[PDB]
């Protein structure tokens, strides 16, 4: 009840969801952009 | 006015004045902070997209990284923008016409900016930040691949644009001319028919043989004004990727003689 | 909304937030022992 | 060879005549929208549903929507609610295509310009359930700008310069902003008071009384103007009634 | 055949000239004179087209092309063969369109109604006569009028345009632009608020006037009305085709050098001149 | 002599009257287009 | 305390966090921007 | 004869002439554009 | 439609378009004659 | 016969007319548009 | 609208259609004794 | 059998009948640009 | 609408897609005596 | 077999059959753009 | 719609992806006999 | 089992279907681009 007293349930999870996705794709993209870290090429080290 | 932010109006305008303030202050930069040189060169002052060799990765901040953050940070803008007139319209209990007729518009900037580099493996050819650097991609990408005049999704957005200005340029006389009959109440006329929406559609009919509704010509706007940008984003998309050449292309599909 | 749904709401939320950081946990983990993303004096 | 699906068609011209195929539904679509109101057709003498339709007749009347009112009544489009075959006109020739022809007055028969759609017996209401056009009597909160003339006072005049009254009250509009209605006292038969649309009315400046000039229709044709039932709210089939009167003038004022 | 609404608006009166002999209706197409001398028009221009296409190398519908008489003619009417087709074509077109005007403007007399419809079609005509006719004339030669082609007069956009270094740094060309692109803005959301409005999702009761002002205030600060937005959107479409008529009066006519060389003004100004 | 039952003698006289014209002028246009039959241009057989 | 008569919990919390959220994503892509600090593609020191 | 009961006549007969006008055109125009039945300028066999 | 009407429109169309297609085969015969349209195996 | 209490012989008869014309029309473009079946040309086999 | 008118159609519908498909077929063997539009192995 | 009943027999037969024709047109055409099925062009196999 | 008109259709339906199918079928074996449309391992 | 509660059978079986066909010619067509399956071509192994 | 409904729904629905699916799986097989769409280590 | 009191089934299902879609049709377009694990071409390892 901390935090959801004041902000809407379903609201917050969706917000949160779409968020961590969006995030997560991100990240996927930025680590595909690199040589090091890019496991569908996969460069040596 | 009484402009309803919210939660994502604040993410969106965040995002997008970081992004606007980075490209102002390169482009103030660019001229060694003088004011008196950014006036000058103002409409030729531009934010470069990264050079081909560095990918779709970070980019150095004076090579191109500059250019990344901003285009990021301003698609992020534009898709929490997008999100907000999507959830206005649902808390107004309304519908979302709007909102998926700006996605036909992100799209298209989608296409320009960063699915195409995405497809194409790097950000040289994206649109450069700047008045007179962007119409000059634009003589430059027609140059490149062959002449859009011949790219055949550059006609349809051509030919949608023309549409969407005579379609208002119709629409809009129509309403004033059956203005004294009520007809800029156009809800009310959907709601319940009246001489003005009669009148309108009779003079369509024995002007050119058919005629549209109050609701359904409206139809018609929002789709010609979506198709522009849905076609335009198309070539954009196809352009390159899968035709180098788009005079060579009409060559090949009869619309032009072969030299 | 009321005091029970919002007790509810935190103790699912709290579970499922614990296994999603648990799994990033062990996913980072797995990638670190991979390859490690923290360059040395020479680099990689 | 790079977007080649075939030896002759590639992935542009696949790409080109998919978006081809969509735009013909599309345009079947909307025109299925666009017969959503005065259609199926009717034949021209008989008044009979009749017509000269193809194969896509099937398709071409889409299946009735319904909208639904906040006060609680629903209109469905096509309703199928069609007028009547038999107007006071009759036609100059015995041809379909032929035109009508007033048998007496057509302003007052209401053919042509002058005819109405018989809309609702009912007011427009704002978000609150009131009525949304009232004058200004009734709703004392909206007043009219300082910067602009308050026509109320204002003499009525016609386009041959005929007095037709005095303004003696502003019908507004609560919904959307804006002046609607002008309450003229018509100088004959004092005491009958007519609505005026504000749309036919044009401000003649500099006239030392900036005369509010309707060009629609001239003086002697005040007093024939459709009556309202009630003194503070107008119903839309009203409303047309005055609106469709009015815009008559330009073709049957000199008749 | 009739709408369910139409025998009552179907009336006699409002032809322009011919009196009762063009008052009639074919279908649903209202004939009257000017009617009668759109389709005169039409069917000559139509032919002759056709006839062009046919003296041409080619049946593609893309490359059927004709040209106007070549600039050595100046403004003297040329041989059938060598752009006096065009010539005849041109007129025709012109006259085609003033009949389909002024049969505007009978069927708005007809339903008493204003006259805007042909008010704002007379702009489109003037675009096009200043194209084929107004330009050409002031540039000495019917050679700069664009050819009558799906592709060629295309092919005539793009020399044209290349002919001043960059039509992308004509100022009007420019104001054009803005304009085109504003007017389908403006058209978009236009109609997705209405259609926002009339359909508010299954379930829902159908919005007004106030949810239309408020959605659009909420949203972007302001808001224009329910006649200000037609009317905001003709004076977009018509400023849009003048300034385009404008920047190609300016390019060739008044102007003849390189565009992006016209900018050097601004660089050139007193306080910034260094 | 039905026809006339059909169709309205003046329409039907006006019309066919606007029909015969485009026709002759596009015939004429026609020889003028071509090199044998342009009466004006005069060339040889 | 005070300082919370003032301003809404609801309104700051939202507004602080979408800031300190974007402060951080642009630091770190400016990070990444760099030769020094890019831990995804590390160089040398 | 029961077409006529199915089809107005003389709709019928305004589209059939309207449609073999054009086809004629169609068809005459075609036969100028070839070299083989091009009565105009007469080309040999 | 009355079945009386319809059958004397349908005794002046078949004269008509009878007409019209004997004159169209006495033209295509002369055309024929003068140009047939047909070509052989090796062409005109 | 039980076709025609579904689709009403006119609107029967006005598609099949519209539509065959369309495909007589492309399928006369089409063979035209090649060179082994157009007549008018006739190209050698 | 009722099968008496139904199948009065349909039998005319039937014979024109026989008459049409007679036609098309007939002018379909002349084109093929004309110019056939099966090329061989080696083409035509 | 009661597809029929949820369908109208009227519309799914029409919409059947557009979908085929304009399948077996993409097929034809298809067809038609391959150098090996144009039957008009009959190339060697 | 009904169960018996239904049915009605749905035989109808069936003898017809069946014809269709058989033409269908047909028309493939021909083409596929004239020029078979899968390659083997050398292709055409 | 609640779903069917949840979806009108009839919107359901349109929608599946229009995403299923699309799916269905998208996959033919990258068949038909690649070398090894073009089946029309028949490229070699 | 009912119970008895979704459930006969349901039924039908289930005969008739499962008849799609085995339909679609022939295919499959016989795609892959002709030429398999796994390359090995070596390619194809 | 709460969280369905909290969100809608049908719009969940619906929602779920096209992201899950959309997410795997995005994934194998980037397989299809990649040149280890495009299963059309078979590029040898
Ligand atoms: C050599 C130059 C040349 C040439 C000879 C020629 C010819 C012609 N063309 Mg073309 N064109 C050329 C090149 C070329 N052409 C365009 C396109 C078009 C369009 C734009 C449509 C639109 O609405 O854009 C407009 C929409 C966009 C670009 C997307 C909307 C943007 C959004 C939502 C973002 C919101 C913005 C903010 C929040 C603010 C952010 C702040 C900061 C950055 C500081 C279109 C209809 C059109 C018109 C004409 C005509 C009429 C002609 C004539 C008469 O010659 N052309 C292409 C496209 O796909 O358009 C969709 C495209 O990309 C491209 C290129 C490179
Ligand atoms: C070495 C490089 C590498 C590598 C080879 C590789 C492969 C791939 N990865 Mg990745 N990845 C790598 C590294 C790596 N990777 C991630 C994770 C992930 C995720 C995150 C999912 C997400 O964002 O969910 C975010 C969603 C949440 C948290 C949803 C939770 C629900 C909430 C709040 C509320 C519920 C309400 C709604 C949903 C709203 C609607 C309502 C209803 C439906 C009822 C995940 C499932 C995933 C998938 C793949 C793919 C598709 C690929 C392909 C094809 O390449 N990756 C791990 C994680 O977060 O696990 C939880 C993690 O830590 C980690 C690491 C280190
Ligand atoms: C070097 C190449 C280049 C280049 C880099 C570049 C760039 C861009 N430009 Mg430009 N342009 C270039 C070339 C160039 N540019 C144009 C014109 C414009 C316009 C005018 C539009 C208009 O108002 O049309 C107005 C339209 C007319 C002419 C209306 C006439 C129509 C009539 C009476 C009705 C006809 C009716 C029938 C026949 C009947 C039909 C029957 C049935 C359907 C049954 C305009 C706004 C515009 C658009 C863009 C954009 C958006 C871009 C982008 C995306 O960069 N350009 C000028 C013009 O036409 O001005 C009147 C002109 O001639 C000219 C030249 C030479
Ligand atoms: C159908 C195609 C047409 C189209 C449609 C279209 N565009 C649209 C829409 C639609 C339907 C909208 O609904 C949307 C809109 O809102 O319109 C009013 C929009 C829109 N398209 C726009 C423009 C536009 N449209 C264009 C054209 C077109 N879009 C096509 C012709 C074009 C071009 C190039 O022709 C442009 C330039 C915008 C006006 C609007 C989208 C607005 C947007 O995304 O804004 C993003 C937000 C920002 C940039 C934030 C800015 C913040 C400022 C710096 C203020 C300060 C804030 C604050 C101080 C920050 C906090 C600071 C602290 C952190 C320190
Ligand atoms: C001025 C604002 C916009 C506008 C408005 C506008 N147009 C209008 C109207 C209005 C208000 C009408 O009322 C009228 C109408 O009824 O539309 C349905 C119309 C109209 N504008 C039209 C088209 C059109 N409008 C365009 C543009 C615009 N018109 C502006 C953007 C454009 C372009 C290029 O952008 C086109 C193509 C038609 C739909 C219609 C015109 C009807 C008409 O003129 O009918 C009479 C003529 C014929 C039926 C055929 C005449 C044929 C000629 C004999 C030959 C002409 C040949 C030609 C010169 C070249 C052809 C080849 C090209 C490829 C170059
Ligand atoms: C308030 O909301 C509003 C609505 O409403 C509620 C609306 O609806 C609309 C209208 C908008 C729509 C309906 C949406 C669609 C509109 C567009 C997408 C814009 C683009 C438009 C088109 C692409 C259509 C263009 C078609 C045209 C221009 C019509 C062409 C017409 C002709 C060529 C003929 C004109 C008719 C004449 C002159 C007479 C009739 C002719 C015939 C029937 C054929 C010939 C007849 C005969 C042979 C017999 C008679 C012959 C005579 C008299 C002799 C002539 C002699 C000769 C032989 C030449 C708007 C704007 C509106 O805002
Ligand atoms: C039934 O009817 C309906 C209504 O009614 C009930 C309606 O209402 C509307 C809605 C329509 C309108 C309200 C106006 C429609 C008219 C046009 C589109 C043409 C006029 C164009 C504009 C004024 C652009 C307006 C677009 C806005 C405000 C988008 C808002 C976006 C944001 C707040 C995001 C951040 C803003 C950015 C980044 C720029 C947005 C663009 C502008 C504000 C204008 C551009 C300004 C500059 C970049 C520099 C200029 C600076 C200014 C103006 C300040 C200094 C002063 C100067 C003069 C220079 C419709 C459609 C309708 O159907
Ligand atoms: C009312 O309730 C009833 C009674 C109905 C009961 C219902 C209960 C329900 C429905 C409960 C549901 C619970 C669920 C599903 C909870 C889910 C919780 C989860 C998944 C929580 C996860 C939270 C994650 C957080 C907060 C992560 C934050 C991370 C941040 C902000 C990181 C930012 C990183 C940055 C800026 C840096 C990026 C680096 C670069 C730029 C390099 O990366 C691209
Ligand atoms: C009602 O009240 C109760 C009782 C509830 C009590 C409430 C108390 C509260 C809420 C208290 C909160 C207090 C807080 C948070 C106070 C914070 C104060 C701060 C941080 C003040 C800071 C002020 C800074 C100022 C004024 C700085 C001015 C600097 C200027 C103008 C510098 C300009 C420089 C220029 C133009 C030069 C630039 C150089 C370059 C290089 C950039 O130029 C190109
Ligand atoms: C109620 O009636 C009363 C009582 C008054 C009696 C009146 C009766 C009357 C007047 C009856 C009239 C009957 C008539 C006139 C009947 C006519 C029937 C005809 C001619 C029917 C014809 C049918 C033809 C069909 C269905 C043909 C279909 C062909 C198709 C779909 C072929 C498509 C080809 C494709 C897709 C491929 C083309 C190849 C290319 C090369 C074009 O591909 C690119
Ligand atoms: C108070 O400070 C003020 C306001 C005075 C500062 C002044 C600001 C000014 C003057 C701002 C505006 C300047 C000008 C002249 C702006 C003009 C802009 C124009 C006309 C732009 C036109 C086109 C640009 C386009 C279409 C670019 C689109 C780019 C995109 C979509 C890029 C996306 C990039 C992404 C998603 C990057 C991905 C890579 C990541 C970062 C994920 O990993 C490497
Ligand atoms: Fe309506």
């Amino acid at each position: 009840w901390r935090i959801w007293q004041l902000f809407d349930p379903r609201q917050a999870l969706v917000g949160l969801a779409t968020f961590l996705f969006v995030l997560a794709l991100l990240i996927h993209f930025i680590l595909l952009s690199t040589e090091r870290f890019n496991w569908l090429e996969g460069a040596s080290t | 006015g009484p402009i309803y932010l919210g939660t994502t109006g604040v993410l969106s305008l965040v995002f997008g004045f970081f992004a606007i303030e980075i490209i102002g202050f390169n482009l103030l930069a660019s001229v060694n902070w003088s004011p008196m040189e950014f006036g000058r060169q103002f409409f030729w002052l531009g934010l470069e997209p990264p050079a081909a060799e560095y990918g779709l990765g970070f980019a150095p901040l004076a090579e191109g990284g500059w250019w990344q953050i901003a285009g990021f940070f301003l698609t992020t803008s534009i898709l929490l923008w997008w999100v907000r007139m999507y959830r206005r319209a649902r808390a107004l209990k309304m519908g979302t016409h709007t909102a998926w007729a700006f996605a036909s518009a992100i799209f298209l900037f989608l296409s320009l900016g960063f699915i195409r580099p995405l497809l194409m493996g790097n950000f040289s050819e994206s649109v450069p930040f700047g008045i007179f650097p962007h119409l000059e991609w634009t003589n430059s990408f027609s140059l490149n691949y062959g002449n859009f005049f011949y790219n055949p999704f550059h006609m349809l957005s051509i030919a949608f644009l023309y549409g969407s200005a005579l379609l208002f340029a119709m629409h809009g006389a129509t309403i004033l001319a059956v203005s004294r009959l009520g007809g800029d109440r156009e809800v009310e006329q959907i709601t319940d028919r009246g001489t003005a929406a009669e009148r309108a559609a009779l003079f369509w009919r024995w002007t050119m043989g058919f005629n549209a509704t109050m609701e359904s010509i409206h139809r018609w706007a929002w789709w010609f004004a979506v198709l522009c940008t849905f076609t335009g984003a198309i070539g954009i998309l196809l352009t390159g990727t899968v035709v180098d050449n788009w005079f060579e292309w009409g060559v090949k599909h009869g619309l032009a003689p072969a030299p | 909304i009321t005091e029970g749904e919002a007790k509810e709401f935190h103790k699912i939320f709290t579970s499922s937030i614990l296994v999603f950081f648990g799994v990033a946990a062990f996913a980072h983990l797995l990638v670190w022992i991979w390859r490690p993303w923290v360059p040395g004096p020479n680099g990689y | 060879n790079k977007g080649d699906i075939t030896g002759y068609m590639d992935v542009a011209q696949v790409v080109l005549y998919a978006f081809w195929i969509f735009f013909a539904g599309l345009i079947i679509y909307l025109r299925r929208e666009d017969r959503r109101e005065g259609y199926p057709l009717e034949d021209a003498i008989s008044g009979k549903i009749n017509s000269l339709q193809g194969l896509g007749s099937v398709f071409s009347i889409a299946r009735p929507k319904i909208f639904k009112l906040k006060t609680g009544a629903t209109y469905a489009a096509p309703n199928f609610k069609r007028d009547a075959v038999a107007i006071k006109a009759t036609r100059t020739a015995p041809t379909a295509g032929a035109p009508f022809e007033p048998t007496g007055n057509p302003m007052t028969d209401a053919v042509g310009p002058a005819a109405y759609a018989l809309r609702d017996e009912l007011p427009d209401l704002t978000l609150g359930g009131q009525p949304a056009i009232v004058p200004l009597r009734v709703a004392p909160t909206f007043s009219v700008a300082a910067e602009d003339t308050d026509p109320r006072g204002l003499p009525v005049v016609d386009r041959k310069g005929a007095v037709a009254g005095k303004v003696t009250d502003l019908w507004i509009d609560r919904a959307s902003i804006a002046i609607r209605y002008l309450e003229v006292e018509l100088a004959a038969t004092p005491g009958r008071k007519v609505l005026l649309p504000f749309a036919a009315t044009r401000i003649n400046a500099k006239t030392k009384s900036k005369t509010v000039t309707v060009q629609s229709i001239l003086a002697r044709h005040f007093a024939n103007v459709p009556t309202i039932a009630k003194t503070d709210s107008i119903t839309r089939r009203e409303e047309d009634k005055v609106m469709a009167y009015y815009s008559s003038g330009y073709l049957y004022s000199d008749r | 055949a009739l709408l369910s609404f139409e025998r009552k608006y179907r009336v006699r009166g409002g032809t322009l000239i011919g009196g009762d002999l063009f008052d009639f209706w074919v279908g649903p197409f209202y004939v009257g004179f000017f009617g009668v001398t759109t389709l005169l028009f039409t069917v000559l221009g139509t032919a002759l087209i056709v006839w062009g296409a046919a003296l041409g190398p080619s049946w593609t519908f893309w490359q059927i092309s004709i040209n106007p008489p070549d600039v050595s003619y100046g403004l003297a009417m040329a041989p059938m063969a060598k752009g006096g087709l065009w010539q005849i074509i041109t007129f025709s077109a012109i006259g085609a369109f003033v009949s389909w005007a002024l049969r505007e403007v009978e069927i708005c007399r007809k339903l008493g109604i204003g006259y805007h419809i042909p008010f704002a079609f007379g702009f489109a005509i003037l675009a096009y006569v200043s194209l084929v006719v107004i330009r050409p004339v002031m540039m000495g030669a019917w050679g700069y009028g664009f050819p009558y082609g799906f592709m060629t007069h295309l092919d005539w956009v793009s020399n044209t345009g290349y002919q001043y270094a960059n039509f992308h740094y004509n100022p009007a060309h420019m104001l054009g632009i803005t304009l085109f692109f504003t007017t389908c803005l403006a058209l978009a959301l236009h109609g997705s608020l209405i259609l926002s409005a009339a359909n508010p999702g299954k379930g829902e009761v159908v919005k007004g006037p106030e949810h239309e002002n408020t959605y659009f205030q909420d949203t972007i600060g302001y808001s224009v009305g329910t006649l200000g937005i037609h009317r905001v959107g003709l004076i977009l479409a018509l400023s849009a085709v003048v300034w385009s008529i404008i920047c190609m009066i300016l390019s060739g006519p008044i102007y003849t050098g390189s565009w992006p060389d016209w900018w050097l003004w601004w660089q050139k100004l007193p306080f910034w001149n260094h």
